[PDB]
This record gives structure tokens, C-alpha cells and sequence, in this order.
């Protein structure tokens, strides 16, 4: 009761008359409901990467994700290929997470060196060809080809970065060719001042049966937000309500607040609304159109007034800056205390 | 006339609130009335 | 044709190169941005597209590096310009855009093509599936495709007296193409200067292809001289965009009335 | 940002692991109590 409170919030067993401020009072969320964009197909992952040769280890191909229903658990399952070291995600998470433009590329590597060329660490190929950023959003995926993607007959298969002068610029291939130069000027045909071609020097035999596996390597890049997303993953959407208190997941927008209609002269390529403050009152339906508003619960401040321990133990209670109609006491169903 | 340019708000009942000191208030930044109104000043 | 070269003159920007940078809707606020924007009163290319010597191809097509983004504008009075060709070398062996207006499609073909000499359309179609197309010959390897209605929704036909005042930003950053456009009616008829007042381009549409491009090229259509291929007078203008610092008003309709830089 | 990877509560708390979203929440709560003690100080030395 107010007078417990008041005692617990006093640190005594005795309380003198005078007014005092003990605790706040909150609207918790009668329900929650979720709307998101309705997707029909299914995104392509193994017929995009799980296929034959992949790309030259200096001319890496990019594939695109855009438009479909992405499943990870299908490559959490699917067989050895193991690794998945997310930098800045939490691994489990991503089918809840709807993404926003997905590129896919392929990667082909010796194997022996994949720890320092690793992603987020300088490496013989992260230094010669491909950088990365400090924390790239994606994460990476090595499949550790053990027996049959290895060939056991081809000498050149796929080539290897042999040599290349310094790092490429961000995001770029290697598609430099021609010979080495040497110190005094570059020689000419090998034998001049041993020309050494910066590449084709793969060669793994089958009875190199200790040097390295084939590594085939997958990175995805996505959180934007700021466009309305593309590949969203697969959860449920339902029915939403309005004036209400309700903990709404628009387009992964999580949050609570009583969701009113909106009179914002919204432009078509707007999708967010916002405030002086940095919050966004404004929300566009990720499915059929609809600009809603977006505004929290009530909530306020709790004072107690006592007379005096000794004098009485009646107490009466007043509420901070908010209308008597509006939060009474027989609304006690998601009220706090 | 002069001063009431700046002022508390002169509502303070949140009926009105669905735009600057909602703003603050959706913080959880509040203000509260003084004890002694206008008219008693003046009286 | 042996036309001979022409000087390039400029011309003061005013108050131009305002687009929405976010997508983010607001109102009555005063806010301030960081993105790259035309400083206000900077030097513009004004090519003008008149008739070469009374009727002589001019080579008003200049092969112009992209760098980081473009103004291009026209006050033209119809229809005469169609085509912002993009590409590193201009050749059969780079990937290349264009942005074609051929019936009431954009046609966004993402592919590698021959390129001529000198490039033009017909405004006119031909008689009995034109010829049009010559612009290129050799088609190789494609890769993105874009169909929809046309980029100009600007209709000569209600009357004369009236120019268009087209406005264009083409904007590529870390794989994305963002189009900025916006038209209004001019009232003097004189193309020397743009108009000093404030504009929006809002956003049309994102193209997200990453091809790297270090030069555009535009187009012309010339049906007919009615001795070459010719056809009425013409005027776009050219300019380069750089990182800036902006504040920007938006209004109770949530449209930014005008914007101020902090560098000027 | 008080040198975290998001202002944002949901998108730290869905986008990182517990074991550095612990600290991640901790930056922010320093720096915003950082704010709180400056301004009611503040508020102090004008009552003054
Ligand atoms: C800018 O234009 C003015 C007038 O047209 C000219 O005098 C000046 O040389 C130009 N400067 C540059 C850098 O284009
Ligand atoms: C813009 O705001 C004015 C004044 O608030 C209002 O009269 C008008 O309807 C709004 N919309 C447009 C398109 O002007």
C-alpha cells in the first residue's frame, strides 16, 4: 500500500506528515502484432552458391539477393562447410532480421593461409588483392571442401594469387595481369631480370595430401534500414491495432505505443516519420498503404500524502499531470503495481 | 503580454497532447506547477 | 561532317542543386546535412544546342568524366534531348547505360555495346520500325533490365510560348544510381541564365547497379532537315557536385522552401 | 553514440550477442548518466 511504499522508499518504520514521491506509473502492452512485406518465393542460396567452379580468386564474382524469403537454418543444417563467423551479428537471429539488398560473391583460395587472409585481418591475399572494411555488416562462411570438390587430376583448376604489387583498391578485383618489374626497370622476357608471373602458381597435386583444402568463401553485405527493405525473413504477420498500447513490428521496427491515424502529407518515396527529437512518430505499412502515427502510453508520477504515522495511517495519493478520466483506478488490467 | 512569449505551457493535463513540450515529455522530462498561482501573486 | 570546335562558356548557378537526402518525412524543422550538393553561385557549362552553322552537325556531345555527379538541366522549348550514355572508355568492351525514351519506355539496358562516332535518334519515327537505333549496333553480355514508363512526363502539346525548365542530378555511390528530377514552366524566354529561385528534386527512382563510371556522353535526335541530320534549337547545362554541408527548412507541408550552406 | 555501434536499444540488443551487448548497454548508460549528473549540476549552480 502507499504507506508500505512510503516506509520502503523512507528507510523507517515511522513517516511524519508531508507530501512525498515513491514511484511512476505506465501502460504495460495489452498484445503485440507484426506487419510485414508478403513475399511469395523462396530466396535462391544453394543454386546460387552451391554449384560448380566457382569464381578466379583474383576476378571474384558478386551475386545479388533481392526480392525473396531467406532461410538460414537450411545452412545451419546442410552438412560440414562449418565456420560462420558472424563479426556484428548474432548468429541466430538472422531469420528474425529483415535484410536489405544482399550480395552474394564467390571466393576460391589455397586453404593454408585462410586464418591471416581472414576477413577483418591483414593476409598474403587480403593484402594483394581483396580488402575489407573494419566491420563489414556480413558475415563469413568457409567451406572447407574435403574430398570430392578437390580436384585430384587438374593442375591449374582455378589459378592462385600468387603475387600482386599492394592492395587493390576497396572492393575490386585483380584482374592485373602482364609481367613482374624488377628494381632496375621491368625485365623482358623472364630471362632479363626474372619477370615472375603474379599468378597460375595453384598447383596442388593429389598427392598433396597435406597442403591446405579448397575454401570457398561467401560474404553478404546488408543493414541499410534506410531504404525499404528487399529480402525479409520468414515470421508471421498479423492483423494490426489501432489505439491501442500495443507492441507493434512494422518492417522489424519493434517498439510500444498507442498507433493512431496519421494526417502527415507524406511523399511517396518517404517511408519513416520523425520528430524534432529523434523518434519516429510516423510509420508507413509495409503492407496495403497506410500512414499511421506512433505515440507511447500514458504513464506519470505517483505522490503520497500522510499526516503523520502517529496521527493516522489514512494516506491519499496523487497522480502527476494527468486527466482523472483518462487513468482511473478500476483500469488496473495492464497498469503498473 | 511582454513575457508570456516563453512560458511553462499554462496545460500541464496531457489532454491536448495528441509540439515542444510533449516532445520533452514523451522523455520523461516533466514540469511541475508552481505552488502559488497568478491570482494570488496579485492579490 | 568537318564541323569545327566550339567554345565552352559558363554561367551562374543562384540557388540550384537541392534534393531530398533522406527518406525520412519532417516538418517545420530546421535541419542540417552533410552530402554532396552544388555550392550555390558556382560555374556552369551552358552548351547550346543550336543548328551547326545553319544546318551543320555539330559535335555538341562532349565526352565529359562523371567524377562524382552531374546537373544536368535543359530550358528547352520541345523535345530534343534523349540519352545520358554512360561509360569508362565508350566502347563494345565496357559496361554501359543509357537512358533511352523511345516510344513510352525508359528502356535500362545494362549491357556492353559498339558505340558510333557520332550517336543520334530520330525524333520522328521512321516510316513503315525505325531506324532509330543506330546509336549502337553489337550487343554483348547483359545484365540488368528496366522497363516502365517514361522519364519525362512533360507534354508539348496543350501550346507553344512555353519552355521546359528539366532538371536532373544523376548520382553513383558505392554500387547504387539515386535520379533527382523535377520540371516547371518558364516564363521569359531567354536561356542565357536559370531563373534565381528555389527547387526540390525529389527522387524518382534508385537504380542499384555498381558499374564504374568515369565519363557521360549524352544524345541527340535528329530526324531530318526539314543537308545532314538537323532539327530545332536546344540548351542543356552541366555541373559537378562535391561534398558540402547544408541546413535545410522544411515547411508545414514538409517540403524544404529553401536551404542554406555553411562554407559560403 | 558515446563510441557504441547503434543509439538504438532493439537494434543493439537484436544485432549483437549477449557477451559484448553487456558493455555495449553499459557505454551508453555511462555516458547518458555523464549527462544527467552535467545538467543537474547545472540546474544546482543557477539555483544558486
Ligand atoms: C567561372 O566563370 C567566370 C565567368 O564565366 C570566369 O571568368 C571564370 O574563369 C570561371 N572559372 C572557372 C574555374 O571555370
Ligand atoms: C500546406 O500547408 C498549408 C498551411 O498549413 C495548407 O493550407 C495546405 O493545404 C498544405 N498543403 C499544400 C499542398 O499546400
Amino acid at each position: 500500500d502507499p504507506l508500505s511504499e512510503t516506509k520502503c522508499t523512507l528507510k523507517s518504520f515511522t513517516v511524519e506528515k508531508g507530501i512525498y514521491q515513491t514511484s511512476n506509473f505506465r501502460v504495460q502492452p495489452t498484445e503485440s502484432i507484426v506487419r510485414f512485406p508478403n513475399i511469395t518465393n523462396l530466396c535462391p542460396f544453394d543454386e546460387v552458391f552451391n554449384a560448380t567452379r566457382f569464381a578466379s580468386v583474383y576476378a571474384w564474382n558478386r551475386k545479388r539477393i533481392s526480392n525473396c524469403v531467406a532461410d538460414y537454418s537450411v545452412l545451419y543444417n546442410l552438412a560440414p562447410f562449418f565456420t560462420f563467423k558472424c563479426y556484428g551479428v548474432s548468429p541466430t537471429k538472422l531469420n528474425d532480421l529483415c535484410f536489405t539488398n544482399v550480395y552474394a560473391d564467390s571466393f576460391v583460395i589455397r586453404g593454408d593461409e585462410v586464418r591471416q587472409i581472414a576477413p577483418g585481418q591483414t593476409g598474403n591475399i587480403a593484402d594483394y588483392n581483396y580488402k575489407l572494411p573494419d566491420d563489414f555488416t556480413g558475415c563469413v562462411i568457409a567451406w572447407n571442401s574435403n574430398k570430392l570438390d578437390s580436384k585430384v587430376s587438374g593442375n591449374y583448376n582455378y589459378l592462385y594469387r600468387l603475387f600482386r604489387k599492394s592492395n587493390l583498391k576497396p572492393f575490386e578485383r585483380d584482374i592485373s595481369t602482364e609481367i613482374y618489374q624488377a628494381g632496375n626497370k621491368p625485365c623482358n622476357g623472364v630471362a632479363g631480370f626474372n619477370c615472375y608471373f603474379p599468378l597460375k602458381s595453384y598447383s596442388f597435386r593429389p598427392t598433396y595430401g597435406v597442403g591446405h583444402q579448397p575454401y570457398r568463401v561467401v560474404v553478404l553485405s546488408f543493414e541499410l534500414l534506410h531504404a525499404p527493405a528487399t529480402v525479409c525473413g520468414p515470421k508471421k504477420s498479423t492483423n494490426l491495432v489501432k489505439n491501442k498500447c500495443v507492441n507493434f513490428n512494422f518492417n522489424g521496427l519493434k517498439g510500444t505505443g498507442v498507433l493512431t491515424e496519421s494526417n502527415k502529407k507524406f511523399l511517396p518515396f518517404q517511408q519513416f516519420g520523425r520528430d524534432i527529437a529523434d523518434t519516429t512518430d510516423a510509420v508507413r505499412d509495409p503492407q496495403t498503404l497506410e500512414i499511421l502515427d506512433i505515440t507511447p502510453c500514458s504513464f506519470g508520477g505517483v505522490s503520497v500524502i500522510t499526516p503523520g504515522t502517529n496521527t493516522s495511517n489514512q494516506v491519499a495519493v496523487l497522480y502527476q499531470g494527468v486527466n482523472c478520466t483518462e487513468v482511473p483506478v478500476a483500469i488496473h488490467a495492464d497498469q503498473l503495481t | 503580454n511582454k513575457v508570456t512569449l516563453a512560458d511553462a505551457g499554462f496545460i500541464k493535463q496531457y489532454g491536448d497532447c495528441l509540439d515542444l513540450i510533449c516532445a520533452q515529455k514523451f522523455k520523461g522530462l516533466t514540469v511541475l506547477p508552481p505552488l502559488l498561482t497568478d491570482e494570488m501573486i496579485a492579490q | 561532317t568537318t564541323r569545327t570546335q566550339l567554345p565552352p562558356a559558363y554561367t551562374n548557378s543562384f540557388t540550384r542543386g537541392v534534393y531530398y537526402p533522406d527518406k525520412v518525412f519532417r516538418s517545420s524543422v530546421l535541419h542540417s546535412t552533410q552530402d554532396l550538393f552544388l555550392p550555390f553561385f558556382s560555374n556552369v557549362t551552358w552548351f547550346h544546342v543550336i543548328s551547326g552553322t545553319n544546318g551543320t552537325k555539330r559535335f555538341d556531345n562532349p565526352v565529359l568524366p562523371f567524377n562524382d555527379g552531374v546537373y544536368f538541366a535543359s530550358i528547352e522549348k520541345s523535345n530534343i534531348i534523349r540519352g545520358w550514355i554512360f561509360g569508362t572508355t565508350l566502347d563494345s568492351k565496357t559496361q554501359s547505360l543509357l537512358i533511352v525514351n523511345n516510344a513510352t519506355n525508359v528502356v535500362i539496358k545494362v549491357c556492353e555495346f559498339q558505340f558510333c562516332n557520332d550517336p543520334f535518334l530520330d525524333h520522328k519515327n521512321n516510316k513503315s520500325m525505325e531506324s532509330e537505333f543506330r546509336v549502337y549496333s553489337s550487343a554483348n553480355n547483359c545484365t540488368f533490365e528496366y522497363v516502365s514508363q517514361p522519364f519525362l512526363m512533360d507534354l508539348e502539346g496543350k501550346q507553344g510560348n512555353f519552355k521546359n525548365l528539366r532538371e536532373f542530378v544523376f548520382k553513383n555511390i558505392d554500387g547504387y544510381f539515386k535520379i533527382y528530377s523535377k520540371h516547371t514552366p518558364i516564363i521569359v524566354r531567354e536561356p542565357e541564365d536559370l531563373p534565381q529561385g528555389f527547387s526540390a528534386l525529389e527522387p524518382l527512382v534508385d537504380l542499384p547497379i555498381g558499374i564504374n563510371i568515369t565519363r557521360f556522353q549524352t544524345l541527340l535526335a535528329l530526324h531530318r532537315s526539314y543537308s545532314g541530320w538537323t532539327a530545332g534549337a536546344a540548351a542543356y547545362y552541366v555541373g559537378y557536385l562535391q561534398p558540402r554541408t547544408f541546413l535545410l527548412k522544411y515547411n508545414e507541408n514538409g517540403t524544404i522552401t529553401d536551404a542554406v550552406d555553411c562554407a559560403l | 553514440k558515446f563510441g557504441a555501434i547503434s543509439s538504438v536499444l532493439n537494434d543493439i540488443f537484436s544485432r549483437l550477442d549477449p557477451p559484448e551487448a553487456e558493455v555495449q548497454i553499459d557505454r551508453l548508460i555511462t555516458g547518458r548518466l555523464q549527462s544527467l549528473q552535467t545538467y543537474v549540476t547545472q540546474q544546482l549552480i543557477r539555483a544558486a
